[PDB]
């Protein structure tokens, strides 16, 4: 144990889901394929369901298992997950046919995890992964994190993950998600766009989502320098547009902004929340539209920094010509910043850091996986010793 | 260990703790307190509140569902509570997993009629399999190690003074001090006030300020001092006359800043003010001439001990009780605290050794309560606590 | 919970000191296709 | 081959159930639910490629 080529790794998430089947051992790769997160689910009269790909014969019911990050659908979910790991086993037995030997033989399984998942939904996925699938060695990875080792592993940082209906705030301390500080806002990359409509109301929804990831389309705090700029829509036709290009961000930015304050201002050590102040790491889609993140961090510094306010300031100056030592405050943060990103995996830089939660997991999946120790995840001993209540006895 | 795995949840007076057993900290922390917003309708939980208070709008108002006593007294709303605990914190039905709640040590006479609007809201209502109720001063107690301690808990609605010997709970001894946390917030409000312009109904408001900036306030500012602090003052004068007059630095003149948010202002106290707030806590007749020296802290650990000696030598239970001090609570990590509370202790019993003992991480005292409910729902047999069973309910129904 | 907290602290750790080599060695192969690339055509 | 069969083959024993369990000192009031061990007598595939980015 363990065959690097038999490590799969699962990032399932509201709109798809990422996956990958072995690590390249010279490099990381980012993920390649992406599944949309949904299956099909037909009623065979006596109450029983079934689960397929396609709409059979337009009989099956379209589920969608995970909504606003949460699991909602149990079964169809799990059913989800057989249809994956399935077709990963078909795919690659055909290819090589001595597979069951080799590459297929002891498949360990990293699932990375969702912070609002259930116990529930936690063991019942443990027990649907040892039960039907018939794996044996499975990790449940926290997304948080994943961001946290992605990131030069930190011991202390918050992670800002903005998806598209919502965005979580998550405190890591001493490697640990705090559950009681974590959080949701209902708003995400949406409010761009409904932003947008306000401010372009003769447009429509694929003309404002086309500007949004347009190469125009940025948050400021040289395409500044124009009053106006083009760019081309879905079906390749030109739309100009004046000063909302620089606009829609604002809203959202905001509302997360007085969320992490709320947030980390209720982390108890002073001294651990001085260092989850100075590592705010930012994820998803989203945060790869051009100025977000550094937009983001100029208004938790405009909304948050401890230091002295400017007249104050301006007045203890004029007394001084008749040199200002600093004000000295008992509060933090008087240091905020964004954590630092790796530049050593070549591949990942390449396509930027919206999805670098997934790089967590390949960094933490080789760690376990390939020694010996068997402290983090669930083995077959030790479910048949203590079931799916075997899955907290390796948490983090 | 036993395959099973509990709710465990802490009312507190000011904070509710909630989690399962099988982790080290809980999923959730939220306020003992909701806004009723007007149809009614009810808002739980720390940003949800925070938000709506925010939002300042007319007919919202915050009540709380923990008396003085740290005793529930709105058993309507705490079924909303635990039913917004059990749907968006835990997920799961409380009908499924046993359940592990606290009560504060009490001299024996409420115990009873709680005990029954328990039975009501987890039978009744909730249709919890079974239950085990744990004293918190107790469990805080069995969660450190000791079957005897003397249990000083600085909470928010004040100091909770509990003698323990070996493992049972000496009721009459049991003393409650009045001002703690909430005390701290009202004399930190009432003495800014002027700096910040601002100098129930308006219950909404209060209750935002205390759970924002004046939280902040005290984790930073305040600090007990070490002795009774008028006398600090006094040497602290004398001394600085001498290095006065001796050639031809009095501590607490060092000055402290805290940034106030909502003004965009500094607002600097100078190390003896900070010092003053808890001083209220020791010497609380000093605001009103309506409180006795005794009902500060020192005299009341004091009188509890005394208590205790009373059973049913005494300079034995004297001698057990300090030599297994417990400070816990919140308000007891204020910088400073343990040493006067120790130093208080020290000299209204000096023939003995003072040894005490505290959780020095930040996080754990000020959910220590449910720390040690988690302890007591770890423990390996179901013989070692009373568990409540819907038949119990059933034969006190009886007649 | 002291040896839960520990085996944490200690696998994070771990981690940086990963990072680290990861780094060296991306650093090491990073310089060799540069030293190729600088001196020859095409 | 048959999706089963696929499970089946790779990977190479025990089931648990989540139901109600009655603990004992003989059998204490109470109920709850709990994993259990039983005794011993207790679709599709998608085509990579299409998900493949390109």
């Amino acid at each position: 144990p363990f065959r690097q080529d038999s490590i799969l790794i699962i990032y399932p998430r509201s709109q798809t889901t990422l996956v990958q089947f072995g690590l390249n051992e010279e490099t990381f790769t980012v993920p390649e394929l992406e599944i949309p997160t949904q299956i099909y689910r037909t009623t065979r009269q006596d109450g029983s369901y079934t689960y397929h790909s396609t709409n059979k014969d337009n009989k099956a019911e379209l589920i969608k298992p995970i909504q606003n990050g949460e699991i909602i659908d149990i079964s169809a979910f799990t059913q989800f997950l057989r249809l994956i790991f399935v077709s990963i086993l078909s795919d690659r037995a055909n290819k090589n046919q001595d597979a069951f030997e080799a590459e297929l033989s002891n498949i360990p399984l990293l699932l990375i995890t969702h912070h609002s998942w259930s116990q529930s939904d936690l063991e019942i996925i443990t027990q649907y992964v040892f039960e039907s699938l018939e794996i044996n060695n499975l990790i449940q990875l926290p997304a948080s994190l994943a961001a946290t080792y992605s990131m030069i592993s930190l011991q202390n940082c918050c992670i800002i993950d903005v998806g598209t209906h919502h965005t979580d705030i998550i405190p890591i301390v001493d490697y640990a998600q705090l559950d009681h500080l974590v959080s949701s806002i209902p708003m995400g990359g949406q409010s761009i766009n409904d932003s947008l409509k306000k401010l372009l109301p003769q447009w429509d929804d694929d003309q404002i989502e086309s500007l949004k990831k347009s190469p125009i389309f940025e948050v400021l705090s040289k395409n500044s320098d124009l009053e106006f700029n083009t760019f081309w829509d879905e079906k390749g036709n030109e739309i100009k547009v004046g000063k909302q290009r620089f606009q829609g961000c604002n809203n959202l930015i905001k509302n997360i902004s007085n969320r992490v304050g709320l947030t980390l201002d209720n982390i108890d050590d002073i001294n651990k929340a001085k260092a989850v102040w100075e590592n705010i790491i930012i994820v998803g889609g989203t945060t790869s539209i051009s100025g977000f993140k550094e937009a983001l961090l100029g208004q938790l510094l405009k909304d948050h920094l401890i230091i002295e306010p400017e007249e104050e300031k301006s007045k203890r100056e004029e007394e001084a010509k008749s040199f200002v030592p600093t004000i000295e405050y008992v509060q933090c943060p008087t240091v905020i910043k964004l954590a630092k990103y790796p530049d050593y995996f070549p591949e990942w830089k390449k396509s930027g850091y919206s999805e670098i939660i997934f790089l967590g997991a390949q960094i933490v999946s080789k760690q376990i996986f390939t020694h010996p120790k068997d402290t983090f995840y669930i083995t077959r001993e030790k479910y048949n010793m203590k079931g799916p209540a075997a899955l907290w006895d390796v948490q983090f | 260990t036993l395959n099973r795995k509990c709710v465990v949840i802490h009312n507190g007076s000011h904070r509710t703790v909630a989690g399962f057993s099988n982790v080290e900290l809980p999923q959730c922390i939220i306020p003992s307190s909701y806004i009723k917003r007007t149809e009614a309708e009810f808002i739980f939980g720390t940003y949800n509140m925070i938000d709506a208070a925010a939002e300042k709008r007319n007919g919202d108002e915050v009540y709380t569902l923990v008396d003085s006593q740290g005793l529930p007294y709105n058993w309507d709303a705490l079924e909303m509570q635990w039913r917004y605990l059990y749907d968006t914190q835990l997920k799961v039905s409380p009908e499924e997993l046993p359940l592990v709640i606290t009560m504060p040590a009490t001299n024996g006479k409420p115990d009873m009629a709680i005990l029954e609007r328990y039975y009501e809201l987890a039978f009744d209502k909730l249709n919890v399999p079974v239950f085990q109720i744990v004293i918190e001063p107790l469990a805080i107690a069995l969660s450190m190690g000791k079957s005897s301690a003397f249990v000083i808990d600085i909470g928010a609605s004040g100091c909770n003074v509990t003698p323990i010997i070996d493992g049972i709970v000496v009721k009459n001894a049991v003393v409650r001090s009045k001002f703690g946390g909430d005390f701290l917030d009202f004399q930190v409000h009432e003495r800014l006030a002027p700096l910040i312009k601002e100098e129930q109904k308006r219950s909404t408001d209060v209750w935002y300020e205390a759970s924002t900036w004046i939280q902040q306030f005290k984790s930073t500012m305040l600090q007990v001092s070490e002795k009774d602090l008028f006398e600090l003052e006094r040497y602290y004068k004398e001394q600085a006359d001498i290095y006065a007059k001796q050639q031809e630095n009095n501590p607490l003149v060092q000055k402290k800043n805290f940034l106030f948010k909502p003004l965009n202002k500094t607002l600097t106290l100078d190390l003896k003010e900070c010092y003053q707030f808890a001083e209220y806590l020791f010497k609380p007749q000093l605001i009103s001439d309506k409180f006795s020296p005794e009902d500060g802290l020192g005299p009341l650990m004091a009188k509890s001990v005394k208590k205790a000696g009373a059973s049913i030598s005494p300079e034995q239970v004297y001698s057990l009780l300090l030599t297994n001090v417990i400070i816990t609570g919140s308000t007891s990590l204020i910088e400073g605290m343990e040493q006067r509370i120790i130093k208080e202790l020290s000299i209204r019993f000096p023939q003995y050794k003072l040894t005490t003992f505290a959780n020095q991480v930040m996080m754990d005292r000020k959910i220590q309560g449910w720390l040690g409910a988690l302890t007591m729902a770890n423990l390996p047999s179901w013989s070692l606590g009373k568990w409540y069973s819907k038949e119990d309910y059933e034969t006190l129904k009886r007649d | 919970q002291w040896s839960r907290q520990e085996r944490c602290f200690q696998f994070g750790r771990l981690g940086a000191s990963l990072h680290n080599q990861m780094e060296k060695d991306e650093q090491k192969r990073i310089e060799r296709t540069a030293k190729q690339r600088l001196a020859a055509l095409k | 081959m048959d999706p089963q069969t696929l499970i089946t083959k790779a990977n190479k024993k025990e089931s648990w159930r989540y139901d109600w369990y009655q603990p004992s000192k003989e059998k204490y009031p109470f109920r709850y639910k709990t994993w259990l061990r039983n005794q011993e007598d207790e679709e599709d595939i998608l085509d990579l490629k299409e998900f493949d980015r390109r």
